[PDB]
């Protein structure tokens, strides 16, 4: 149900199976490289990934250590890796914002099963975009997520009011309250959550 | 603007709009502490890679992947290449990886020889000469991977230039730079590399080489004390 769906929770402890399958999900996890709403290692490893899709690709945002940890993650999770997109952080003007300097941020693609139907090959994967307020993913990658695969459902897992968008599902708990609009998802969140509240 | 959708729409990268893209005395300093060029031919798959010394402080690693064609080494061949026994105890890798599954298998490389990822640079090829295919592929792949690693105790992670004519397989010469810069020290090895890439201050060695003038009693000289440890990016050891 196309227009934009949230649910405020801590990711840990929400039970995903009542959320269906999903073309695509995406996730900019909270990685532990602790700051408040880290993940440690072994929460991420743990996260129940595999309910959430049967044939589809999974988007990954990596930095540090992360860059091999996301890969442990994504293969455990039962991903192969296919693809690695960039973000080239830009000024308003289009120059570029240990060892070096960094001017890009990482995002690992993951495929699960064999999907049909995809739109593959339409963008590149070099995105080159403003840094529009510090700490958000550029609004781009829902463009070329949606070229990819458009009309279907989707899911982002550790995102924040600004990311929700039509076609998908944002979890995180910086998100106010729950709002959501498929029946199917609606009827199994009742059931599941009677009184609202995800705990355990 | 949203230079992804401008793709979709005209077939130019979107990194063909990146715009503009006092160390002169860093680079005179190590252009004064360069050894002389070395090079060795030698077919890497036969040849007994510890016949290299001494031990070298910065290994830049360029195995020609299948992937840059339109003899290919495979990752089960580079894997078994035995690096760990040439490099330094500490010591630095640089290992151009491609755009797919060299992306994982080189990291398992890099921790296979001893070393950890420290930083991953990035070419980032533009087509503004020719505006506008892995059957793996989500993307269009318009970019390279080289990966740093470091074993032991002013520039940017990005190298952006016009994708290279087919069949053309050099990689950017700004990857030298990059390294240079970082003062390592002064034992370069360049595996895989060509007549072409030959450099001071490095020795490389590959199959392709029309000619050797590698030595290793005259190339350890070089490093003989007092030099021993310099980083190539001091002055000379004064003599006489
Ligand atoms: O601000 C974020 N995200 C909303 C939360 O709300 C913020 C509190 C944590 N968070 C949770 C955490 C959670 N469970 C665990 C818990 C533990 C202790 C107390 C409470 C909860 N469940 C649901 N959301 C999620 C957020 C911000 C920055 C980044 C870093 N990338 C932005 C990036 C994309 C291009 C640049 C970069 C990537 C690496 C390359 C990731 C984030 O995710």
């Amino acid at each position: 149900l196309f227009p934009p769906q949230w649910i405020c929770c801590d990711i840990r402890y929400l039970d995903v199976s009542i959320l269906g399958k999903f073309a695509v999900v995406m996730a900019d996890p909270p990685w532990d490289i602790l700051p408040y709403g880290t993940l440690t290692d072994d929460e991420m490893r743990r996260l129940n990934i595999p309910v959430l899709q049967d044939d589809g690709f999974l988007f990954l945002w990596v930095t540090g250590r992360a860059m091999e940890l996301g890969r442990e993650c994504l293969n455990l999770w039962g991903y192969e890796r296919v693809d690695e997109i960039i973000w080239v952080k830009t000024n308003q003007l289009q120059r570029i914002i240990h060892w070096l300097n960094h001017g890009k941020e990482h995002c690992l693609v993951g495929v699960k099963g064999n999907p049909q139907g995809f739109n593959q090959g339409l963008d590149c994967d070099v995105i080159v975009a403003e840094v529009r307020s510090t700490s958000h993913k550029p609004d781009e990658i829902y463009g070329m997520i949606e070229r990819l695969s458009p009309g279907t459902r989707k899911i982002e897992l550790f995102g924040r009011p600004h990311n929700v968008q039509p076609n998908w599902i944002t979890l995180g708990n910086q998100l106010d309250g729950i709002h959501l609009l498929d029946p199917d998802v609606v009827a199994r969140f009742k059931q599941r959550y009677p009184d609202g509240i995800i705990s355990k | 603007n949203d230079y992804c959708q401008h793709f979709v729409d005209t077939g130019h990268r979107p990194q063909n709009f990146i715009r503009d893209v006092l160390i002169r005395l860093k680079d005179e300093l190590i252009a004064k502490s360069n050894t002389p060029p070395m090079y060795l031919q030698a077919d890497i798959e036969a040849f007994d890679i510890r016949e290299l010394t001494p031990k070298f402080d910065v290994i830049l690693l360029e195995p020609p992947l299948e992937e840059y064609y339109r003899k290919c080494w495979t990752w089960d061949d580079i894997m078994k290449l035995e690096i760990d026994e040439i490099a330094a105890p500490r010591s630095f890798i640089f290992l151009w990886c491609g755009s797919g599954e060299g992306l994982d298998l080189g990291r398992v490389c890099l921790r296979k020889w001893g070393y950890r990822r420290c930083e991953d640079i990035c070419w980032i090829k533009t087509n503004k000469n020719n505006p506008g295919l892995d059957p793996k592929a989500v993307f269009q792949r318009t970019k390279e991977h080289c990966l740093m690693g470091i074993k032991g105790t002013v520039d940017i992670d990005l190298i952006i230039t016009e994708e290279p004519e087919i069949g053309n397989i050099e990689k950017p010469v700004e990857i030298f730079h990059i390294i240079e810069h970082f003062c390592l020290g002064r034992r370069r090895l360049h595996l895989f590399g060509r007549d072409s890439t030959i450099r001071p201050g490095w020795l490389t060695v590959g199959p392709t080489l029309t000619n050797s003038n590698y030595n290793a009693e005259t190339y350890a000289s070089y490093f003989s004390a007092p030099n021993s440890y310099l980083t190539g990016c001091t002055e000379e050891i004064e003599r006489l």
